[PDB]
């Protein structure tokens, strides 16, 4: 859950194609105020300095909560048995 | 004598019913430079009457900002059209308001609005219009005038526009609305959030060329009504005075630093990494980069023997952006087919060993090769000898098996035929076996063995 | 800084967060009000 | 008031009707519709009713509004809280 | 090798120093490149540079475990009086 | 998504009846239920 | 040091410590006991 100033939904957005498998389902206008609530998702692998990422690219006019009381579990791409797939060293890996 | 007035009238009348018809904004140019071919300025009403007849019927909903340039471009040097099409259009709206055409109104303000986002129109029109549409509560047109045109109000009427924004949001928040018109208010308001200049649909890219336009006043809660039959031709007084204005009106109207910078570059840099990152910083424009990869061969040429810091320097480039590959692939183009002539045979060494070894690791891809057509007569001996020094590097580097699956896949009969004269096959052959990769060779000699017998 | 470094030492603790700011500031010279409902605000459609 | 009913007062509300205990919402923050967003009262009154009837949608059956005083308004900032019946004992109730 | 590139680096900028402190002042501003690098015909010292390269950067840990490759890049010798010295690197045929 | 949340629709009938009724599982399977 | 990049401090270096990213950079026997158990 991301409360945002409505002009700087696109930096927000930006961002939630930055990182991996994250996507953006609603958008509530914050009746009677500048705010935008935008609703989304993010795995939990990829959510490490997401509030950081968010507040600093949106100078603090941003803000966002993570949870997992709707407890979605969704499949890795890629297969497990792929014995020779390609797993850089250092870099993160490629989707498949 | 009257009649030679009608027939010009008439000529007028038929001649600009296409350069009209057409309208889109791929030839607003063109429609308002043709119209100028024929006197216009004493035919005024007749596109008039196109106009009022063309947003009443004709459906151009995605059209009309073509018709609003237009008028504009026109008002430019002829304001008399201006000033009367202000009163035409003001006169389609209120008859076709009265008729409750809603389509209609809808074309009639998207011209309005544009020709006053354009300095066509005066500010009263707009709020004439906007006076009526409120006694009626016609939202929806309402929605459609503020979010064109909202802005320009904003600067010019803030006083008044302030009053509109209030009654829009006591409607939003206080009446039960149709969901159309609720999402149309919405988005409106969105834009007056984010962005309120998003209105313009109307050709805003046209106003410092169209820079003589002037606007044109009316107030239509007079007791006017529209006069209809004024498209038909009616007699001209000083007529051959304002032809000559016409046409008078028409024929007015119709190395050395940059070089020393980038090799300074390569002379400073320990590797080809560095090389790479200080060049890539220099942020060069894409004319220069040829200029840029000439000096880099040269450079590489000005050496003892090749180094792989060259090497480097140029697969950095070439995987940086597809502008720098474009330019390496067309340098050793410019370079097999121009300056080879002129290069001494340890500079022919150099130039092998540095694009066999681009070539063996796939930076230029092997279909490069192409231009490489191997005969006696076609190639020269400093081409010949570069081939070698090339193809030396590829078979060090990749192996036998290798290359030759690559020369298979490459389809590179310029140097390896099958179905070209037997001379030509054989004299392939014989280069190739000299150099010493004969084995390459066996296919075509097979076939040769074919052709002979 | 405890979770991302394996030997914080000597560090102090952040302030986490302020609540968003919401402070509409009045632009224009005279003809607006104290009170009104600035452009940036969205809309209170429910009736 | 500012951020209003978000998600996580959706869940804290489902999560109350879960548990079986009464529900009873303070509506915080008041000085922020007067000072910080300086809406007009009437304005600001519709911004209220936004927030209840959002409440109310998400408590299934239960009727939320302050003459019930199941709402109370608040800034705790500004060290008050108060609700209709509280005001109308305090200033209304001795003239009638 | 980069701890080479380090000690190179501190060398060449000592024995910039005793020149220097010889003039009884180390200020970086008297003494442009020019000074040092101008051949000794022309009155300077003839001084060849190593030092005014980019030295490779890279994560220590990363560079620890495994070959990070150059991914960033330091600063050298830097002057103000910003001149691209040649290194004496590109003027010896390597080894090989 | 309904097990997720503790839910269905732990009395054998019962829970036989909804797995039978609301998750469409044949009786043999809806009876032969052994643990969740 | 930022994002693990660049030295301890720039005192002692002989450098000025700026870093710079770079831009160069038919069917088993097994299978038949399902159709078996069908």
């Amino acid at each position: 859950d991301i409360t945002v100033h409505a002009p700087l939904l696109p930096i927000v957005e930006e961002l939630m194609k930055k990182r991996r498998g994250s996507r953006i389902y609603k958008t509530i206008k914050v009746a009677g105020t500048p705010l935008l609530e935008v609703r989304g998702q993010v795995p939990v692998i990829e959510s490490a300095g997401f509030e950081t990422d968010l507040r600093l690219s949106t100078n603090g006019l941003g803000m966002c909560q993570l949870y997992f009381w709707h407890k979605i579990w969704r499949k890795v791409p890629g297969d497990v048995l792929d014995k020779d797939a390609f797993i850089p060293k250092l870099k993160p890996a490629p989707i498949n | 004598d009257i009649k030679f007035q009608r027939e010009n009238w008439e000529m007028i009348r038929s001649h600009v019913s296409p350069i009209i018809s057409n309208l889109t904004m791929d030839n607003l140019q063109e429609s308002h430079r043709d119209l100028f071919q024929v006197n216009i300025l004493i035919g005024r009403n007749i596109i008039c009457k196109n106009v009022v007849d063309f947003t009443l019927n004709k459906q151009n909903g995605r059209l009309i900002p073509a018709l609003s340039a237009l008028i504009a471009l026109l008002n430019s040097d002829i304001p008399d059209i201006g000033e009367t099409l202000a009163k035409e259009l003001m006169l389609m709206f209120v008859q076709q308001f009265n008729r409750k055409d809603y389509v209609s109104c809808g074309n009639i303000l998207q011209c309005l609005s544009i020709l006053f986002l354009y300095d066509v129109i005066h500010e009263i029109v707009i709020l004439q219009i906007l006076l009526l549409l409120l006694e009626k509560n016609s939202l929806r047109l309402v929605i459609a005038v503020m979010k064109i045109c909202g802005w320009k109000l904003a600067l010019v009427s803030k006083k008044t526009h302030d009053m509109i924004w209030e009654k829009l949001r006591y409607i939003l928040q206080t009446q039960e609305l149709s969901s159309t018109l609720r999402e149309s208010l919405e988005t409106l308001f969105e834009i007056r959030q984010k962005d309120y200049k998003s209105g313009s649909q109307g050709l805003f890219i046209l106003d410092p060329t169209s820079y003589t336009v002037h606007t044109h006043s009316y107030i239509v809660s007079d007791e006017d009504e529209a006069n209809k039959e004024l498209g038909n031709f009616e007699k001209c007084e000083n007529f051959n005075e304002l032809t000559m204005a016409f046409d008078t009106l028409r024929q007015k109207l119709l190395d050395v630093e940059f070089k020393k910078k980038i090799y300074l570059v390569l002379k400073s840099s320990l590797s080809g990494d560095e090389a790479a990152h200080k060049l890539l910083k220099l942020k060069i424009a894409n004319n220069l980069k040829k200029s840029v990869v000439d000096i880099i061969i040269k450079s590489s040429l000005q050496e003892s023997t090749f180094s792989k810091f060259y090497s480097i320097l140029s697969e950095r480039m070439i995987t940086f952006h597809r502008s720098w590959q474009t330019a390496y692939n067309e340098t050793f183009e410019q370079n097999y087919t121009q300056d080879i002539e002129d290069y001494e045979t340890d500079q022919l060494r150099i130039l092998g060993k540095f694009w066999g070894h681009l070539i063996s690791y796939e930076f230029l891809p092997m279909d490069c090769l192409k231009i490489i057509k191997l005969t006696e007569e076609e190639s020269c001996p400093q081409g010949r000898i570069f081939i070698k020094f090339l193809f030396q590097e590829l078979v060090n580097e990749l192996g036998l098996d290798e290359l030759q699956l690559r020369l298979n896949s490459s389809k590179l009969d310029g140097m390896f035929p099958l179905e070209g004269d037997a001379e030509h096959i054989r004299y392939s052959i014989n280069f190739f076996t000299a150099i010493g990769l004969g084995l390459l060779t066996e296919d075509m000699r097979s076939r040769l063995t074919i052709i002979q017998e | 800084p405890h979770l991302y470094n394996s030997r914080p030492r000597s560090v102090r603790i952040p302030w986490y967060n302020n609540p968003v700011s919401c402070i509409i500031q009045n632009d224009e010279e005279y003809d607006t009000p104290a009170l009104f409902f600035d452009p940036s605000l969205n809309p209170i459609p429910h009736f | 008031v500012v951020e209003g009913v978000t998600f996580v007062v959706e869940q804290l509300i489902k999560q109350s009707i879960k548990n079986n205990v009464a529900m009873c919402f303070v509506i915080n923050k008041l000085d922020r519709l007067i000072l910080d967003l300086k809406l007009p009262p009437m304005d600001a009154y519709l911004k209220l009713n936004h927030i209840i009837a959002n409440i109310n949608s998400f408590t299934k059956g239960n009727v939320f509004s302050p003459i019930d005083n199941n709402i109370i308004f608040a800034s705790t900032k500004l060290g008050f809280t108060f609700t209709i019946k509280e005001f109308v004992s305090y200033y209304y109730a001795h003239s009638i | 090798t980069e701890p080479l590139l380090d000690i190179l680096v501190k060398g060449e900028t000592r024995i910039q120093n005793r020149v220097k402190l010889g003039l009884n002042s180390k200020m970086p501003t008297r003494f442009p490149p020019a000074v040092f690098y101008t051949p000794k015909e022309l009155g300077g010292l003839g001084m060849i540079s190593a030092s005014h390269i980019l030295i490779p950067a890279s994560d220590l840990s990363w560079s620890k475990q495994t070959d990070t490759g150059i991914t960033h890049f330091r600063a050298g010798m830097t002057h103000e009086d910003e001149k691209l010295i040649p290194t004496i690197f590109r003027y010896i045929t390597t080894w090989e | 998504q309904d097990l997720s949340r503790n839910t269905l629709g732990d009395n054998p009938r019962k829970l036989s009846k909804i797995l039978r009724t609301e998750y469409g599982w044949d009786s043999l399977a809806s009876r032969n239920v052994w643990s969740f | 040091s930022y994002n693990g990049i660049g030295l301890k401090s720039a005192k002692g270096s002989s450098t000025s410590g700026h870093v710079q990213r770079s831009l160069a950079s038919r069917p088993l026997a097994v299978q038949k006991q399902i159709e078996t158990h069908m």
